[PDB]
């Protein structure tokens, strides 16, 4: 029902859902940031 | 430094769990009794068409009752899918019946939940750290 | 699992606006017109043949 | 004024000296400038006799200087008259020497730590020869009465399915006999949930196969002297220095 | 199951203690309350009907 | 840069996500009314062999 | 449950040494003992 | 199931061409079979037995 | 089915599975090296 | 700040600020200027002259 409704409305998801990717890898890249900054132990990867 | 502030987190900790503990004794206990109260529902069940469909009564009259039973379990199973949404099994029930009961409790006592799962947190990420602090490979 | 992996607990969930009252206002009339339409085809039946 | 930043950006609600509008404006924390958002903020409205910021003290604070800088300390909003006191809701070497040591040092402790972590290795495993050899004799006498459990079931399972084929059709009617057929179906049903309230847990077969398998293994290795509490620290033991030592080279 | 990732054996699974006859012993009282209630309602409801 | 990067993806994000919450508020509307209907299919047959 | 993380494919599920002969030698002469001890059972309950 | 751990959307599911009627397909000329042959049998049985 | 038609097409598995492994072995071994916050390739 | 900024984006803000400003120079102690790319905790480690 969801893909026939953006279907209906016409909605873009490719851009959607890349869009929201791009948010979650750049909050991974901040909580590996957090480590060897203020605990100054070393990053992990 | 590090070890001196995971002490300080244990005292913050130490307090306010012995009521939680009550707690979890109240939720348990209103929970055991569900959980035993369905299986007296069933031995109620069993006697009661056990005493009239075999010597009492005629199979050709319960048999209809029979089915319509059988039948208003199969809606009951479907009634708590639309109401909870979630899938009827024995263990994923009794755990929603006892966090409901210990959120219950947890008004009726007040003992601040939410900072106690939000305590419950940091003090790992410190035990975590301090493991990590005497990694036996890298010299620290 | 009720205690997570922190030791923290789980949260606590939704119930739904009412929902006894209006599954128990769902489930009884459409038995009534279970009955209405079986006495439609029971009638329909016997009249036709 | 409101500062907050639970829609991801700090939306301030303002309106004008003498005038009604109530309007929220949504800015980014550190890519935006003071300067540049009273340019949007004046661009609207009328009142541009004054439109500035100050610091607390009556020191006008620069233009070009970032929104995060500003929002982290309190700061009077001026227009043309009035005033907004605004509350927001609120060894550097050492280490790297630790940093620039512990590369010279690690070279030397790798090695140094890999020929004894081979023999902590050897001194276990030369440990598990006699307790493994109680163990598999044990596992597999437990192994034997699990199997015959799960033969067990499929041997009821065929007598009572003969029980119930033989006397329906002969000497008793199915009339009579369909309600004692019932209620053997209703009694497993019972007893499924009673298996689940008396063991804490769902009646899957892998599962209960598994269930049934440790109350004989943990009481026939316990009929047969065996310390168990030897042979899983050993297991743990050697799996640590299994994880340790693949730590070394990749 | 029993196959830990390290290749240890799990701890014993905790039996409930002297819970059979508290199993059988609300199965059968309840079984002979739910027995009782149904000899005395339908000779009391179809006796008045 | 990263807390930087991450602000410019925080600002796209809010035009598009008002058809997004649209289509999925249009959408839950018909799952909720068929899961009513496939209790509705199961209370008409203990309806009809009564 | 085809593949491995990596597309590696499974090694071979087991099949127990002949035990369609090992189980249908438990199954028949099951089901015809408990057939015939119904009858010894019956008849007892039929004296009575 | 719906979303993501990303919070993104999973793509369509993929629906395998006339699953309204290759269902039928097989039930409908699978049950003529059933039909006939256990009348054969019985036709069959009727004279030896 | 898959092992007895791989042994009647008499291809190998051992090989497919080997390899495969040391696939995803090398890129996760790149993807661990071009790491834009542990600076090896400027 | 004393990460990102330099002495050439702190000289060209102070030219943005105003518009009569028309020549701007951070010397040292010493009487050598010091240029537009040094940072700013190489440049606070001592007086200077603005």
């Amino acid at each position: 029902f969801f893909h026939k409704g953006a279907k209906k409305s016409r909605f873009d998801l490719e851009k959607y859902n890349q869009l929201k990717d791009a948010i979650a890898q750049a909050e991974m890249d901040l909580k590996r940031l957090r480590d060897p900054l203020q605990v100054h132990l070393p990053l992990r990867q | 430094e590090l070890i001196e502030r995971l002490e300080d987190l244990k005292e913050q900790l130490a307090p306010l769990e012995k009521v939680r503990i009550e707690i979890s004794r109240k939720a348990e206990k209103r929970t055991t009794l569900v959980l035993w109260g369905g299986l007296a529902y069933m031995a109620t069940q069993f006697g009661i068409l056990a005493r009239l469909t075999w010597w009492e009564y005629s199979w050709d009259i319960m048999e209809p009752v029979t089915y319509f039973i059988t039948y208003g379990s199969a809606m009951a199973m479907y009634a708590y899918f639309v109401m909870t949404r979630q899938e009827y099994v024995y263990p994923e029930a009794r755990d929603r019946q006892y966090l409901l009961f210990f959120h219950k409790g947890a008004k009726k006592s007040r003992f601040d939940l939410e900072k106690y799962n939000q305590l419950k947190d940091a003090i790992a990420q410190a035990e975590m750290d301090l493991k990590r602090l005497r990694d036996p490979l890298q010299v620290h | 699992v009720i205690v997570t992996r922190s030791g923290a607990i789980l949260p606590k969930p939704v119930k739904m606006s009412f929902g006894l009252l209006r599954v128990f206002s769902i489930v009884i009339p459409f038995l009534y017109v279970g009955t209405l339409i079986s006495k439609n085809f029971a009638a329909l039946l016997e009249e036709h043949d | 004024v409101t500062v907050v930043y639970q829609n991801g950006l700090p939306v301030i609600s303002v309106r004008l000296p003498s005038r009604r509008e109530r309007c929220q404006f949504t800015l980014k924390p550190i890519s935006d400038s003071v300067g540049v958002f009273l340019r949007q903020l004046q661009e609207e409205d009328r009142g541009i006799d004054r439109v500035a910021i100050y610091s607390p003290d009556g020191v006008r604070v620069a233009a070009s200087t970032g929104i995060d800088l500003l929002l982290l300390d309190d700061f009077k909003l001026v227009i043309n008259d009035l005033t907004y006191h605004v509350r927001p809701p609120k060894n550097d070497v050492k280490t790297l020497v630790q940093q620039l040591y512990t590369t010279l040092c690690i070279e030397q402790h790798q090695l140094n730590k890999e020929r004894e972590l081979i023999e902590r290795l050897e001194d276990l495993k030369e440990q598990l020869a006699p307790l493994e050899k109680v163990r598999i004799e044990i596992s597999r006498k437990a192994e034997k009465r699990t199997t015959l459990v799960l033969w067990g079931g499929l041997a009821y399972m065929a007598t009572q399915f003969g029980i119930l084929a033989r006397l329906t059709w002969w000497e008793y009617s199915w009339d009579i006999m369909e309600p004692v057929t019932y209620f053997i179906t209703y009694g497993s049903a019972m007893a499924m949930y009673a298996y689940f309230v008396m063991t804490r847990q769902e009646y899957v077969y892998p599962e209960a196969r598994d269930r049934q398998y440790l109350l004989f293994f943990h009481k026939g290795a316990k009929k047969s002297r065996f310390d168990l509490e030897k042979y899983n620290q050993l297991k743990d033991a050697i799996a640590q220095a299994e994880m340790d030592l693949k730590r070394l080279r990749d």
